[PDB]
């Protein structure tokens, strides 16, 4: 018994090539298309709640997921390595962190950790690479807003805005377009819908459409009162009638 | 049972040689090209972007250049994710030995350390090892400004200038052209730009698709200065040297 | 390393013709405190043999589990569990004397004072005496606690050396037995009235006697005794 | 115990007593309190019989490896020092060890260490160890001399461990003595203290505290 | 790839299968069993005549009272005699005596067969253990890496293995003495080596109860060989 | 606290003779101020005419022996049946007691049999291995009542020739095994008399070429 | 074919064919034959040689005062199963005061060679052992075989030829049970039954090796000028 | 753990992986050992593809172990690294227990023992390096030189030489050199020593490396002019 394969599934080939990584990212290539843009005052990211049956309950699978306060995540692939990825960048904030620091980590640092389990599902015995493909967004006191991107391999890119999955390519395509530096928020939440409404196929509305932004404090969300320091998380998913408000004025 | 899906990692060829480390080296010669030039007054980093998209942040941006302390950075060629588990080891290296004996760690040392890691992989463990080369630039008390080059074998050698990533052919016949013993940090700066100018397999060299870091002694009296280029910075050095 | 708590009184037990005799009262004992007054210290294993425990009850009742156990395991793939290859009284105890000396050595002994008693195949009568420190003797009479101070006294005028079994009946060696049960009653301090007491004889084989008393006792004269010395009234 | 051994112009000698005691009970008057390692090396013996006993003789078979693996006899020095390692290891645990490694080579010629249970490594011309080193260091002090002769040398290294073992309680029995050259260790007799003693008194006109 | 402890359909382990292979590469070694004493004697075989033949370890003392000569992959014999030599003095030191020779071959042929997936595979070399004890006198023993290990009166082991083996079949006799047993290694290894025999690229080795295990100097084994040729051209 | 050890009293004598040892130990065994057993032997023939016994704490007497015993045991299997000499069996003893260095068997350990040459031989141990040859030893309780007695009668201490004006020593001689019994019989009902550790029965392994034999002779039961 | 390349790999038709390849070993063993009576347990090994110039491989090994076995197959295998034998008759002795019952003996055999077939990267024993043995409840001979099958009988052989002896002490059944106290008789019977696996090669001095242990005999082993009087 | 027997058997009785290892160093720089009456000589090639070198700071051929004997090498030098750093523990670890530098034979079967290690442990793969350890043994002024390989053999040499066009070089030292009157001087002993790497290397300039070793720690490194003398100094003779 016991774990036998102590070596790596994932090996360099006569090319140059590492298998797993370009085939992880072929399965990212399927998957469902996700995007984040980022303005002066906030980032926002956004993607497709695909339904995998009328039956099921959209709501309680979440693809945005809130990682600390001030920094949310979104991705394209696989659905289960994403939400353990989740878990376990949940966990390393506060153990390789916040027990040390008593704050949470910065985006880039946060990013930098969940690089380094993807990296390491690269290269240890026995495992596969993560099928996934993350976007990042964040806010810190010293680094302002900022938004990453994390694929198979471990490698992370800082973006203005991007998209990733099954129609990244016109989507990246059409937000070269309509971004510019000095965007409000606002505008980028409407540029977000505007160029998710190009990749959705189906039915275009606050219930098939995830959307979350990081933006200003909100001191309601935070449960507490008392301390002057503490204002609130920055970390924000829009509700399904929010996203429907915009969607007529759009 | 495993044997049957072990690709053997750490075998010799019949001609003697290390598959994996062959191939990761064919893996390297695809990254983007690292520059680095000694002159007899500091060092000169610069490294090529890899085909950056006109919505990427570059200013908070960190893909090639590193910094290992004070004294020693490095510049990257292969794989980003490889490149920093072996970083974050060197930045841990070098603070071990100043704490054991309150000095700052010779390069040498640091570099062969580093290196030993990397041959660690291609002896023993059954695992991959690691898709990165490394150009060193430092200065210690010992030897002055040094360039080292590692690569995924963990053979380390030291240069007065040299390439690492795409084009290292091309790019170490320019070097080796116009390159001289008694050569001044800013002339290293303008040879670095125009061999990357040349050897680019892009249209034109722009401020965008550049890394660029100097190790001078030129702070105030008899100690080193880092300077990680910023993006403004780089546009300068671009315009001042008559490339753009 | 332990401290008794509840714990168990003298083990009595000899010899004789046949087979031997084993007897225990069945206190259990909170320090001063007589707490449990329905505790069976004597426990057969087989139809052959029976174990007397004194000391610490929970370490009994341990002891009672791998016994228990060792009958399993000695049934498993064994067609001759209830013949031939059946537990004797010697692989018994053995077994607890192994165990007892292995216990002591690693500092965390089971606080108890075996006396092992029972026939064995080819008639043999066995009797061995086993401790918290592993140490093991055999002898004609055998005892533990204050048995060994008051008991073995009375049943050594019976039994004095080996050759005197082969001229010692049940009957001679139970009253013995029982005599010396009374005079523990007098005497202990942890003792009760209520005792129980097994035979195994080598023609009728395990005889367990429960619910016996101490009878026939000597208290009269007490009617006579003043003060302490002087006093006449 | 009383041992002692010392360097001089003729090699080494080295002489120990031969009681083994309990407390205040004389445990034995017969014991061997050198051990011969090989025909160029010795060991000495005092503190925990059991300890001395067990130990040297495991050097023995360490000295032995030794010249199996570099095909050439060990050094005092390497001797003495697998020994001295091994009681450091056991350091605090308890050991009670009072040694000295005497003996002969090419490279130091003939050499002497002290090694002890508490660590200590020690190279040397003159050593006394045990319960009565004093009585002998007394003796065996003020009549030495680096130009004794090999008879007076023996006779002085036999002196001493009788001074000792007649003052000292718990050092007696007999007297073993040794003598160390180029060509290796030489064994010069059990002597009982039992006769040693008259006849040295008489012959000597010496311990003149005792009744005649 | 397939399996290290892997038994053919022949019932046989490839992996020991394959290292008696290795070892029949390996250079000659003859072991003769008299009832003055046991010769051990190899070939040396220097790859190039600039290698200095006498640091060429190939017979090797394990105690006083046994011997041993090997062939095969030498390298792999260090760990063995090491071992060897432990197990002898440990043996020594327990019981104040020494150890039977039989017993210390059992206790070398131990480690045979501990590898698999414990080292990674047997071993390449084939050992003669020759020796004396006070229980079964002189004795030569073969030790294969099967683990299994023959008492022989003699034995060949190498390249010229069996070529030696009929040689040494027809010329043995329980009477042999000590000098007849010594000639008839250094013929037998003249006749199987490729290069011409010689003190320097040859090595006689003897055990006897009265001077124990001894390797013999070159100038003795030249005067041995000078005999030998004396003798044969006598008749 | 707990206590591990325990004194379970007692004495063991062995003498040696010239193509004879005997190995004598009483069959009383006590706790405190009690009597456990009147018969309980601590003198056992563990084979190759090897006796042995272990006094002190019976619990570690009796572990010791059984492991002996077992040592036996597997000498044989490992060295193709070969006889355990005396003097092999004295070493093996050593590192048995040594490996319990640290957490000691309480016992003097005594053994007896015949040397490589034929003759008889008596080693005593420690209880931590030390170990020595003697023609004489005495262990356990009473030990320091036999033992000076021993010194007397079979090494002639002490005795000089009459007339000689104490120059000459009484010659050493061995004692024929008649004479030995005498002296090990009067030494335990002397030792019988003054330790109160001491008495009920004695029993006595005699071993020569021919094997072992016993003898028992009972002793006062005070 | 495609699976027998390790001991965890079932064949389509239920085979394990590393623990027949093992079984194979046995086949190319050297004859070795087993029988017993009520009162005595007899085992005659057939001994093999290198060439004249080496000695004759020792196939009978002891375990304890009252049982041992005989060999058949790779040596080192039979070394190790037999040590463990030894000491599982020792533990019984030590704990228990206890002699190990043959039967026991056979179980734990086939539960030690059984996990070799079921794990991956070990490999089955290959080695077949013959044990014989009296307890309490008489005589008895056991036959070992490395797939863990352990089976109990009256007589057997096993080895190359084995089928000689095997038939034959099939026919002799009824007369050698009965052989009660009379030792020489039974191992008598066992040299007979040995005989007929015997071609071109007779039983010689240093070539035959009986063992026997009964109700007052402890298992000892006869080589050399021991077994002339059964020639 | 990583368990892989990387190293076996195969049907003809060879272990690939060691042979293989053994084409690795003969892909390597030539290395040469000649040893004289009173001194060693280790030569050692360089490639001069590699110009832009820094030769200051870039890793020598030829590694002090301790202060009397040295180590160099032919085949990876990844490996090279790991096997000298491992000698040189050992070298400290003997004069802290035995009070005495290692011998050259002692640091050899050292090396020899952990490459043979690496043969038959699971997991790894050989030392793709063989080396030429050469020096003097404490309080001797006899010359040592010993060879050691993958496979884990070790053996002493009046002469010899390792790496790519070894058998060459090897060739000339068998004709060339005399046993029964080795290089009477330190001169004669380098001139050999150049003149055997001359046959194989290219040109004199900063492809050949030389380094002394004589009795009592006194080792040295030759620097360029002092080598190119002798480079200069054998062609003109050889023109005749
Ligand atoms: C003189 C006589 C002073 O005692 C010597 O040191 C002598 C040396 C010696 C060496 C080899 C053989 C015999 C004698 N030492 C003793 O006789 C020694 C004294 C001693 C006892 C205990 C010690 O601490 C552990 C230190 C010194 N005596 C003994 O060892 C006696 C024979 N045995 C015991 O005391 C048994 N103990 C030893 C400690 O562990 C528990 C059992
Ligand atoms: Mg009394
Ligand atoms: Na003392």
């Amino acid at each position: 018994m016991t774990d036998r394969y102590s070596f790596s599934l994932t090996t360099f080939s006569p090319s140059g090539k590492l298998g797993q990584i370009d085939y992880a990212l072929t399965a990212v290539k399927q998957g469902v298309t996700s995007l984040g843009i980022k303005a002066t005052n906030g980032v926002v990211i956004a993607t497709e709640k695909k339904s995998s049956s009328p039956l099921a309950m959209s709501e309680t699978l979440s693809k945005v997921s809130l990682l600390t306060p001030d920094i949310g995540a979104v991705y394209s692939g696989m659905g289960p390595d994403y939400r353990v990825l989740v878990d376990k960048s949940r966990k390393v904030a506060h153990t390789s962190y916040k027990r040390i620091y008593g704050e949470y980590p910065p985006t880039k640092l946060l990013v930098s950790e969940v690089a380094k389990i993807m990296q390491e599902a690269t290269q240890s015995g026995g495992v596969r690479p993560f099928g996934v493909s993350l976007l990042i967004a964040g806010h810190d006191e010293f680094n302002g807003f900022s938004l990453y991107q994390v694929d198979p391999s471990g490698s992370y890119f800082p973006w203005k805005a991007t998209a990733i999955g099954k129609g990244s390519v016109a989507a990246k395509t059409f937000l070269e377009k309509r971004w510019n530096d000095e965007l409000e928020l606002e505008d980028a939440i409407h540029i977000a819908l505007l160029t998710l409404k190009e990749s959705v196929e189906g039915e275009f509305n606050g219930d098939t459409i995830e959307l979350a932004i990081i933006g200003d404090e909100n001191p309601d969300l935070l449960g507490y009162t008392g301390i002057p320091t503490d204002k609130g998380p920055r970390f924000r998913k829009l509700t399904s009638q929010e996203i429907n408000d915009r969607l007529e004025a759009l | 049972g495993s044997r049957r899906y072990d690709s053997r990692t750490t075998i010799f060829s019949p001609e003697g040689r290390l598959y994996q480390v062959e191939y990761a080296l064919e893996s390297i010669s695809h990254a983007g090209t690292a520059i680095g030039i000694m002159a007899s007054d500091g060092i000169v980093l610069a490294a090529e972007r890899k085909v950056t998209s006109t919505l990427l942040e570059q200013d908070t941006s960190t893909e090639k250049l590193y910094k290992l302390n004070d004294k020693i950075a490095v510049a990257v060629a292969g794989l980003t994710a490889d490149a920093e588990i072996l970083i974050n080891t060197a930045r841990i290296h070098a603070q071990n030995y100043l704490k054991t004996y309150n000095e700052d760690i010779p390069v040498e040392i640091l570099v062969r350390r580093l290196s030993d890691i990397k041959q660690g992989y291609t002896q023993h463990g059954g695992l991959r090892p690691f898709g990165v080369s490394f150009i060193y630039a430092g200065y210690d008390d010992r030897y002055g400004y040094q360039l080292y080059t590692s690569n995924p074998s963990g053979n380390y050698t030291g240069w007065k200038a040299i390439s690492v990533g795409a084009n290292t052919s091309a790019a170490q016949t320019l070097l080796q052209m116009d390159y001289k013993d008694d050569m001044k940090v800013d002339d290293a700066i303008e040879l670095a730009l125009k061999t990357l100018s040349k050897t680019t397999d892009s249209s034109a060299l722009t401020y965008d698709r550049l890394e660029f870091a100097t190790i001078r002694k030129g702070a105030n009296d008899g100690e080193v200065y880092q300077k990680i280029f910023k993006p403004q910075e780089i546009k300068d050095i671009l315009v001042k040297t008559g490339i753009t | 390393t332990q401290q008794p708590i509840v714990t168990g009184t003298s083990v009595i037990s000899m010899k004789y013709d046949n087979g031997v005799i084993i007897a225990a009262d069945n206190l259990g004992s909170y320090g001063s405190l007589l707490r449990f007054n329905g505790v069976e210290r004597l426990i057969p294993v087989g139809d052959n043999t029976v174990v007397g425990i004194s000391g610490d009850i929970s370490d009994m009742q341990h002891i009672e589990r791998l016994l228990k156990d060792l009958v399993t395991e000695n049934a498993y793939d064994n067609p001759l569990a209830d013949a031939e290859e059946a537990l004797e009284p010697s692989y018994i105890f053995e077994y607890l004397a192994t165990v007892m000396y292995q216990r002591r050595s690693k500092m965390n002994p089971l606080w108890n004072a075996i006396i092992v008693a029972g026939v064995q195949s080819n008639g043999d009568q066995f009797l061995r005496y086993v401790n918290l420190l592993g140490v093991t003797y055999s002898s004609p009479t055998l005892a533990t606690g204050f048995g060994a101070h008051m008991a073995n006294p009375l049943l050594r005028k019976v039994v004095d050396r080996e050759s005197d079994i082969p001229k010692t009946t049940v009957q001679v060696a139970e009253e013995a037995i029982v005599n010396a049960m009374r005079v523990l009653y007098y005497r202990d301090a942890r003792s009760s009235r209520n005792f129980s007491l097994a035979i195994i004889d080598k023609n009728t084989g395990l005889t367990f006697k429960k619910n016996l008393q101490v009878e026939n006792m000597k208290w009269d004269f007490a009617k006579d005794i003043k003060g302490y010395g002087t006093q006449k009234i | 115990t009383t041992t002692l051994a010392f360097r001089f112009q003729g090699g080494i000698i080295v002489a120990v007593d031969s009681r083994a005691t309990a407390g205040n009970w004389v445990a034995s008057q017969t014991v061997k309190k050198v051990i011969e390692i090989n025909p160029f090396l010795l060991g000495t013996m005092a503190g925990c019989a059991a300890d001395c006993q067990f130990w040297e003789t495991w050097l023995g078979s360490q000295c032995r490896l030794h010249e199996l693996r570099e095909k050439e006899r060990i050094s005092v020095a390497a001797a003495s020092k697998i020994l001295s390692n091994l009681v450091y290891q056991y350091k605090g645990a308890g050991l009670s060890m009072g040694t000295m490694i005497c003996g002969y080579t090419r490279k130091e010629g003939p050499t002497i260490y002290y090694v002890d249970s508490d660590g200590t490594r020690l190279k040397g011309d003159i050593f006394c160890v045990g319960s009565g080193q004093t009585f002998a260091y007394g003796v065996l002090d003020s009549n030495y001399k680096w130009d004794l002769s090999v008879e007076d040398a023996l006779y002085l290294g036999k002196r001493s461990i009788l001074a000792a073992a007649h003052r000292d309680a718990y050092s007696g029995g007999s007297v073993n003595l040794y003598h160390v050259t180029e060509d290796g260790w030489i064994y010069h007799g059990n002597h009982d203290v039992g006769e040693l003693f008259w006849k040295v008194k008489e012959e000597e006109g010496s311990f003149n505290n005792v009744i005649g | 790839d397939r399996g290290v402890s892997t038994f053919s359909p022949e019932g046989r382990l490839f992996q020991v299968e394959y290292s008696l292979e290795a070892i029949k590469l390996g250079s000659t070694a003859i072991g003769i069993a008299t009832k003055e004493g046991v010769v051990l004697g190899v070939e040396k075989r220097a790859t190039s005549p600039l290698l200095e033949s006498d640091s060429i370890e190939k017979i090797v003392e394990i105690d006083r009272h046994i011997g041993c000569a090997m062939s095969g992959l030498t390298a792999d014999a260090r760990s063995m005699i090491e071992h060897a030599r432990t197990a002898a003095v440990t043996h020594n030191l327990y019981y104040d005596e020494d150890i039977n020779v039989e017993s210390l071959t059992q206790s070398v042929c131990d480690l045979a067969l501990r590898f698999g997936e414990l080292m990674s595979r047997p071993f390449g070399v084939a050992l003669l253990i020759a020796g004396h004890d006070a229980d079964d006198g002189y004795q030569l023993f073969h030790a294969e890496p099967s683990g299994t290990f023959y008492r022989y009166n003699a034995k060949a082991i190498g390249s010229g293995s069996e070529g030696a083996q009929a040689e040494l079949l027809n010329e043995w006799h329980s009477s042999l003495t000590l000098k007849e047993a010594e000639l008839l290694v250094l013929k037998i290894l003249k006749q199987v080596m490729e290069e011409k025999l010689d003190e320097n690229n040859a090595q006689l080795s003897c055990i006897t109860k009265q001077d124990g295990f001894k390797i013999y100097d070159n100038e003795k084994t030249a005067e041995l060989i000078k005999e030998l040729k004396e003798k044969e051209a006598a008749e | 606290q707990f206590n591990p050890y325990g004194d379970n009293g007692g004495t063991i004598l062995g003498i040696a003779g010239e193509d004879f040892a005997v190995l004598a130990g009483d069959t009383r065994n006590i706790t405190d101020y009690s009597i456990n057993s009147r018969y309980e032997p601590k003198v056992f023939d563990c084979g190759d005419n090897i006796v042995m016994s272990a006094n002190g704490f019976a619990a570690d007497g009796d572990a010791l022996v059984k492991r002996f015993k077992n040592s036996v045991k597997w000498y044989h299997f490992d060295h193709n049946d070969k006889k355990l000499s005396i003097n092999s069996a004295a070493r093996n003893i050593q590192h048995l007691l040594y490996g319990k260095r640290f957490f000691p068997y309480y016992v003097h350990t005594i053994i007896a049999g015949l040397d490589e040459d034929g003759k008889g031989a008596v080693y005593s141990f420690d209880p931590v291995g030390s170990y020595e040859r003697e023609q004489c030893r005495a262990g356990g309780a009473a030990a320091s009542l036999i033992m000076p007695f021993l010194d007397n009668q079979v090494n002639f201490k002490n005795q000089y020739e009459p007339g000689t004006n104490g120059k000459v020593k009484k010659p050493l001689k061995y004692l024929s095994v008649e004479e030995v019994i005498k002296l090990v019989r009067d030494s335990f009902t002397s030792a019988t008399e003054r330790h109160i550790q001491v008495g009920d029965g004695l029993e006595i392994l005699i071993v020569t070429k021919d094997g072992v034999r016993k003898e028992f002779y009972e002793l006062k039961r005070d | 074919n495609n699976y027998d390349g390790d001991t965890v790999t079932f064949s389509p038709t239920g085979r394990l064919f590393q623990v027949e390849y093992a079984l194979e070993a046995i086949k190319q063993g050297s004859v070795t034959v087993g029988l017993r009576s009520n009162t005595h347990a007899v085992l005659v090994a057939l001994k093999r040689n290198a060439d004249e110039l080496s000695s004759y491989q020792k196939k009978i090994i002891k375990c304890d005062e009252h049982m041992g076995l005989s060999l058949a197959g790779l040596a080192p295998d039979a070394r190790v199963l037999s040590n463990y034998l030894r000491q599982q008759c020792n533990y019984s002795s030590l704990v228990f005061n206890r002699k190990l019952a043959v039967e026991r003996a056979g179980h734990l055999l086939c539960d030690k060679a059984q996990k070799n077939t079921q794990s991956y990267g070990g490999r089955p024993y290959g080695v077949g052992l013959l044990i014989i043995g009296y307890d309490k409840s008489g005589a008895h001979l056991l036959e070992f075989q490395p797939s863990g099958n352990v089976t109990e009988l009256y007589g057997t052989a096993i080895g190359a030829r084995s089928q000689g002896a095997k038939t034959y002490l099939e026919r002799t059944l009824d007369t050698f049970i009965k052989i009660d106290g009379n030792p020489d008789e039974l191992i008598k019977a066992g040299v007979e039954a040995i005989s007929q696996s015997l071609r071109d090669e007779s039983l010689t001095v240093d070539n035959l090796s009986i063992a026997i242990v009964g109700k007052d005999t402890p298992f000892t082993i006869y080589d050399g000028e021991a077994v002339a009087k059964y020639i | 753990g990583y368990d892989r027997a990387l190293s076996i058997f195969s049907p003809d009785g060879h272990i690939f992986q060691v042979e293989y290892a053994l084409e690795a160093v003969k892909r390597g720089t030539c290395a040469v050992g000649v040893k004289g009456k009173n001194c060693v000589v280790l030569g050692c090639e360089r490639r001069s593809t590699l110009k832009l070198q820094d030769t200051r700071i870039t890793p020598s051929k030829v590694s002090k172990i301790d202060s009397h004997v040295v180590l160099s090498f032919s085949g990876l030098n990844a490996d090279s690294r790991i096997l000298i750093e491992k000698a040189r523990v050992e070298a400290q670890s003997h004069r802290l227990t035995l009070e005495d530098p290692v011998t050259v034979e002692y640091l050899t079967r050292y090396v020899a023992g952990v490459q043979q290690r690496y043969t038959q442990s699971g997991g790894v793969r050989p030392f793709g390096v063989s080396t030429l350890i050469a020096g003097f043994d404490p309080r001797d002024d006899e010359p040592k030189l010993y060879q050691t390989e993958p496979s884990g053999i070790y053996s002493s040499w009046s002469a010899q030489t390792i790496g790519r066009n070894s058998k060459t070089v090897r060739e000339f030292l068998e004709k060339n050199y005399d046993r029964k009157e080795p290089p009477a001087t330190v001169e004669e002993c380098v001139k050999l020593t150049v003149r055997s790497l001359l046959e194989v290397v290219q040109t004199g300039a900063k492809n050949i490396e030389i380094t002394v070793v004589k009795p009592d720690s006194d080792i040295v490194a030759l620097s360029s002019e002092e080598i190119n003398q002798y480079v200069t100094q054998i062609e003109q003779e050889k023109q005749e």
